[PDB]
RNA sequence: UGGAGAGUUUGAUCCUGGCUCAGGGUGAACGCUGGCGGCGUGCCUAAGACAUGCAAGUCGUGCGGGCCGCGGGGUUUUACUCCGUGGUCAGCGGCGGACGGGUGAGUAACGCGUGGGUGACCUACCCGGAAGAGGGGGACAACCCGGGGAAACUCGGGCUAAUCCCCCAUGUGGACCCGCCCCUUGGGGUGUGUCCAAAGGGCUUUGCCCGCUUCCGGAUGGGCCCGCGUCCCAUCAGCUAGUUGGUGGGGUAAUGGCCCACCAAGGCGACGACGGGUAGCCGGUCUGAGAGGAUGGCCGGCCACAGGGGCACUGAGACACGGGCCCCACUCCUACGGGAGGCAGCAGUUAGGAAUCUUCCGCAAUGGGCGCAAGCCUGACGGAGCGACGCCGCUUGGAGGAAGAAGCCCUUCGGGGUGUAAACUCCUGAACCCGGGACGAAACCCCCGACGAGGGGACUGACGGUACCGGGGUAAUAGCGCCGGCCAACUCCGUGCCAGCAGCCGCGGUAAUACGGAGGGCGCGAGCGUUACCCGGAUUCACUGGGCGUAAAGGGCGUGUAGGCGGCCUGGGGCGUCCCAUGUGAAAGA
C-alpha cells in the first residue's frame, strides 16, 4: 500500500532523510508521491525534524501506512495528539 | 541447489487443472444453450442457460474467471440465447431472463 | 607500420609493442608510434631529460 | 602547494618586491634592493619586449604569489570571483584577502603569510573561540580572529604582538593587542590594498 | 480535452470511413518560418453522411479499428473540391518519381 | 555579466581556402613520479563462457504428521516410549517470490519525451462506509505399504487435517438479458426474470486481537488510445494480403485486424512510404558568448532483455532474472539406466582488452517481504577495503642567516649564476606515542492510561577504540612537462641531413636558443605529461552568422506540376501571433 516513510539524502556519514509518501513497492530512493517533512537523525541543526502536518493527516486518512520510525516523528511533532 | 518455489509450481498445477475443469464446463454449457435456441427449444435453452450462469459465476467466485469477464460471458449467452430463441420462440420456462 | 622512437631500441621480430597514434610527417603510412618503456619496447638508455616519453626511469643520484 | 622554496628569488623576476618573509623583505636586503634582476644565467640582460600573454602572465603572477596560493586554488577563486556580484577584479581581491592565512598576517600574529599559513596550519589560531588549521579559510565580516589561549606566551607570538603595539591595522579590520584578538569587519576595498598589481590584466589573463 | 482537429473529406471509397486530410502549422524550430504540414486520418462515419469535399471537425475517440481513432465530429462547410483537387495533384505527381 | 586568436600557398601583396595549434571536458588508458585525508567513482571490450559462496523468504495465532530436548509417571524404570511445552523437519495451506537488484543485446517504435483521452479498463495488501460470517459434504500430500533406482528420487495402493476443494442456504448488496427515466460512445437510476458470497485462529473470553465474504467510495500503482517531438543513406522510390475498411464472432480488465469467418477494395508514400545502416529514450551532462554542437557512464524516471528462439500456466499483477514447457546452441554428473545447468544479483574465475576492485563487515540505521508479536529473511542498503581514476582539503617546514662558503655551470679570467638557496641560530611540531572517546538510537516492545491521545521504562552500533577532544612529540616525500615561433622560459658542450626531433611551419650539411647532455629558466605541483574521443577556436554547413563574373559554386534554354512566396481598400472570423490567469513543467542537477 502506499507509504510514510524516510527516503535517504544527504550523504556517507551524513544521514539526512525525507519524509516521503511513495508506494511501498518503490526503491527507497526512488521517485516519491509527495514530500511532507524532513529529518536529520544528529540534529546538527535546531530545524531538525519537520513535517507538514495537515498534509501527513490528509494522507493517513487516505490509508497510508507510516514506519516505525516515520510514525515516531510525526508523533513527535504532534500528527496524532487530538485534544 | 533446491529452491521451495518448487511448491508454487507444484501448486500451479493444481490450480490449472482446477480452472482448466470450470473454464470447459462453461464453454459445453453455454454451447449447448446457443445450440438449443437455434433449434427453437426454449424450455431446455433457458435451463441450460442458467446452469451456465450459475457456473460462469461461481467461476467469478475465485482466481479462474472474474470481473467484467463474466458478466461478459454472461452478457453474450444471454444475448445471444434470447435472440435465437426470438426467431420462433416464446420464452417457456420463463426462468433465467427478465420478461 | 609504427615509429619507434628514441636514440636505440631493442626492437625484433616477435617483440610485443603497445602502439600510440601520432603519425610522421616524413614516413609515408606510418600513422603510429610505439610506446617506449612498456611490453617489449625498452626504455631509452642514458636518456635524462624528457625521460616520461621515452619510457625511462628516473635515474639514480647515489 | 604553498611552494616551499626560494621566495626573495620572486620577492624579484616579477622585478618587484612582494613581501614573502615579512621581516627581512624590509632590510637592505630583498635582493630587490640587492639584485632587483631575474634569476639565473640570465636576468641581468637585454630585456626583450613583453608578449601581451607574458604581460598578463606575469600579473597574474604576481598576485598569486603574493598570498602563496596554488594555481588550482588561485583560478577557482577567480572564477568564483568572476560568477559572484559586480566587480570581478575587487571581488577577487576581497576573497584572496578573506583567506584566514593572510587575515592573520594582516593582523600581524605573523610577520609573513607564509609564516601565517604555518600558525594557522598548528592549531595557534582560533575563530570565534574554535581552532582553525586551514589556510584556506574563508573570513567573513564579523569575525573575531585571536591566538589560542595554550599559545598565547609563544616567544613568538609575544615578539609580534610587542611590534603590534605601535602599528595600526588595516581599516577593514580591528585588533586587541592586549588581549590578542582581532575582528574582521568588513571586506577589502579595492584601494585599502595598495597593491602592485593591475588585478584588470588578471582577468584578461583568463580571457583566454 | 479530447483532441479536435478539422480538414477535409479526401477519400470515401471506404465503408463507414471518411479519410480526412488535416493541415497544421507551426513555426521551424531553427529558421523559424512556418511550415505547413498535412496527415490524413481515417474517420468513423457511422451514417455514411459524409461525402468528399466535406469540411470536418474529426474528433479524438475510442478506437473503432487499427488507424480510426477519431470519429467525425460535424460538417463545417460542404464541397471544397479544390482541397481535394489539390492533394490528389499531389498524390499523381509521384507517378512521375520513379524508375 | 557576454564573444581574443596565431602559424602555413608569394620574390613580395591582397583575397580565397584548406591543414595545424593554444582552451575546456572524460567511467579513461599508457609513461615518469607519488606523502596524507574527505567525498565521489572504477569491465566503456566478449548481452563470451563461468568453479565456489551468498543475493527470498516467512507464518505453529491456518492444518495433520515425523524427529529431538525437556517437564509430568506409566510395569518402579531401560522392552508396549502416555499426557503437557519448546524446539526442529519436510509436507499441506497462506502472503511474498511481478518489488528490490542487474544489463543495454534488441528497439527508429506511441519505445521515449511532452500534453492530453478512457461513456474502453484493471489495481493484491492500506483507508472510510454498509451488510454478512447460517447449514452440510469431499480429496491430496505428509504418513504407512509395496514395485523401481547407483542415486536423484520415481510410480502404485491405502489413511488423514485445515483459513484446501465442493454443494446448499441468507442476498446487505452485486452481475446479466430485456423494458422504462435520466445521461449521452459501454456514465447514473429503476422494474420483473435468472445468477453469485464466506474461514476460521488466538487470549486473562458472554468482551477484546488477528484473519474470512459481498458491495460502495477512497487512495496508490497500472493497461490501452491520441496530438506533437524523436539519427544517417534516395547509389533504398515505390510499399502493402489481415494488407485498408465494413458486418458478425472470438479474445481481453478494456478499445482495437489483436485473432477468425464473410463482404467491399481499400490503406501508405518525395510533408520520404518501403528498404538498409546505426541507436535504448529522458531528467541531465560536456562544450559554447549564444544559437548551436556533442553526449546519455554514475544518480533519478520510462522502456527492453535474463544463454538464442517460441509458448503458455499460476496469479491483483508475469508470459516471470535466481518459476515452468518445447526447439536450438553450449557445458556438467553417470553405475551408460538416466540425471543436472544458466552471475546482464554480490563477490569472484577465465577469456577478450590499453583498462576497471573485496570470493570484505553488518543488518546498528533507512527501506522491503512475512508474522498478532517476539522475530526471521534481506549481497536492497549502511559501511569498511583496494585504485592519484576524479574533485576538495592538507604536508614536506617557519623566522633569522654573506655583497654571498663549497660543488657544479658560464666567463670578456675582474667576475657572473645557482642563492637566503645551503650550512648555522632560534621557533613551531605532519607523523608518531599516551589518555579519553562519539553523534548517528528511538522507536518497535513493556508498564499507567483504553492495546487511542498522552505520560513513563527497557534493549539495540557494522562503521569503531574510528572520527574527534586532551596530553606528550620528530625538521619530517618531490616530481613532471616545456624553454625555435604559436607559447611563459638560453647559455655551454657533444653532434655534423648522422644520431635524432616533429602538432603545424619545419630543425639537423662543424659557431644548432629546434637533435643529446649539462647548467640555468618558465609552467604546474602529488602530480606532470602522452594517446584516444567530444565541444571550442571553425562565420570551415553560416538561424544567430557565409557564399557562386575570374577563387569551389547559376542548372544549356524554355514550359510547367507540387510547393514556396503574394498589390490597394473595407468588413466578418480569430487559425497563426501577442497578452493575462491557471494547470503541467517530479526529485536530483543548474
Ligand atoms: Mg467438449
Ligand atoms: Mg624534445
Ligand atoms: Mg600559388
Ligand atoms: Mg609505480
Ligand atoms: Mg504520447
Ligand atoms: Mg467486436
Ligand atoms: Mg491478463
Ligand atoms: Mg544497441
Ligand atoms: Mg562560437
Ligand atoms: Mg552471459
Ligand atoms: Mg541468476
Ligand atoms: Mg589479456
Ligand atoms: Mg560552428
Ligand atoms: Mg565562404
Ligand atoms: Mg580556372
Ligand atoms: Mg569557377
Ligand atoms: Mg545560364
Ligand atoms: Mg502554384
Amino acid at each position: 500500500m502506499v507509504k510514510i516513510r524516510l527516503a535517504r539524502f544527504g550523504s556517507k556519514h551524513n544521514p539526512h532523510y525525507r519524509i516521503v509518501v511513495t508506494d511501498a513497492r518503490r526503491k527507497r530512493d526512488g521517485k516519491y508521491i509527495e514530500k511532507i517533512g524532513y529529518y536529520d537523525p544528529r540534529k546538527t541543526t535546531p530545524d531538525w525534524l519537520k513535517v507538514d502536518v495537515e498534509r501527513a493527516r490528509y494522507w493517513l486518512s487516505v490509508g497510508a501506512q507510516p514506519t516505525d520510525t516515520a510514525r515516531r516523528l510525526l508523533r513527535q511533532a504532534g500528527v496524532f495528539r487530538q485534544e | 541447489r533446491n529452491l521451495s518455489a518448487l511448491k508454487r509450481h507444484r501448486q500451479s498445477l493444481k490450480r490449472r487443472l482446477r480452472n482448466k475443469a470450470k473454464k470447459s464446463a462453461i464453454k459445453t454449457l453455454s454451447k449447448k444453450a446457443i445450440q438449443l435456441a437455434q433449434e427453437g427449444k426454449a424450455e431446455e435453452a433457458l435451463k441450460i442457460m442458467r446452469k451456465a450462469e450459475s457456473l460462469i459465476d461461481k467461476a467469478a467466485k475465485g482466481s479462474t474467471l472474474h470481473k467484467n469477464a463474466a458478466a461478459r460471458r454472461k452478457s453474450r449467452l444471454m444475448r445471444k440465447v434470447r435472440q435465437l430463441l426470438e426467431a420462433a420462440g416464446a420464452p417457456l420456462i420463463g426462468g433465467g431472463l427478465s420478461a | 607500420t609504427a615509429y619507434i622512437p628514441g636514440e636505440g631500441h631493442n626492437l625484433q621480430e616477435h617483440s610485443v609493442v603497445l602502439i600510440r597514434g601520432g603519425r610522421v610527417k616524413d614516413l609515408p603510412g606510418v600513422r603510429y608510434h610505439i610506446v617506449r618503456g612498456v611490453y617489449d619496447a625498452a626504455g631509452v638508455k642514458d636518456r635524462k631529460k624528457s625521460r616520461s616519453k621515452y619510457g625511462t626511469k628516473k635515474p639514480k643520484e647515489a | 602547494g604553498r611552494y616551499i622554496g626560494p621566495v626573495c628569488r620572486l620577492c624579484r623576476r616579477e622585478g618587484v618586491k612582494l613581501y614573502l618573509k615579512g621581516e627581512r623583505c624590509y632590510s637592505p636586503k630583498c635582493a630587490m634592493e640587492r639584485r632587483p634582476y631575474p634569476p639565473g644565467q640570465h636576468g641581468q640582460k637585454r630585456a626583450r619586449r613583453p608578449s601581451d600573454y607574458a604581460v598578463r602572465l606575469r600579473e597574474k603572477q604576481k598576485l598569486r604569489r603574493i598570498y602563496g596560493i596554488s594555481e588550482r586554488q588561485f583560478r577557482n577563486l577567480f572564477e568564483e570571483a568572476s560568477k559572484k556580484k559586480g566587480v570581478t577584479g575587487s571581488v577577487f581581491l576581497g576573497l584572496l584577502e578573506s583567506r584566514l592565512d593572510n587575515v592573520v598576517y594582516r593582523l600581524g600574529f605573523a610577520v609573513s603569510r607564509r609564516q601565517a599559513r604555518q600558525l594557522v596550519r598548528h592549531g595557534h589560531i582560533t575563530v570565534n573561540g574554535r581552532r582553525v588549521d586551514l589556510p584556506s579559510y574563508r573570513v567573513r565580516p564579523g569575525d573575531e580572529i585571536a591566538v589560542a589561549e595554550k599559545s598565547r606566551n609563544l616567544e613568538l607570538i609575544r615578539q609580534n604582538l610587542e611590534a603590534m603595539k605601535g602599528r595600526k591595522v588595516g581599516p577593514w579590520l580591528s585588533l586587541d593587542v592586549e588581549g590578542m584578538k582581532g575582528k574582521f569587519l568588513r571586506l577589502p576595498d579595492r584601494e585599502d590594498l595598495a597593491l602592485p598589481v593591475n588585478e584588470q590584466l588578471v582577468i584578461e589573463f583568463y580571457s583566454r | 480535452p479530447k483532441k479536435v482537429l478539422t480538414g477535409v473529406v479526401v477519400s470515401d471509397k471506404m465503408q463507414k470511413t471518411v479519410t480526412v486530410l488535416v493541415e497544421r502549422q507551426f513555426p521551424h524550430p531553427l529558421y523559424g518560418k512556418v511550415i505547413k504540414r498535412s496527415k490524413k486520418y481515417l474517420a468513423h462515419d457511422p451514417e455514411e453522411k459524409y461525402k468528399l469535399g466535406d469540411v470536418v471537425e474529426i474528433i479524438e475517440s475510442r478506437p473503432i479499428s487499427k488507424r480510426k481513432r477519431f470519429r467525425v465530429l460535424r460538417l463545417v462547410e460542404s464541397g471544397r473540391m479544390d482541397l481535394v483537387e489539390k492533394y490528389l495533384i499531389r498524390r499523381q505527381n509521384y507517378e512521375s518519381l520513379s524508375k
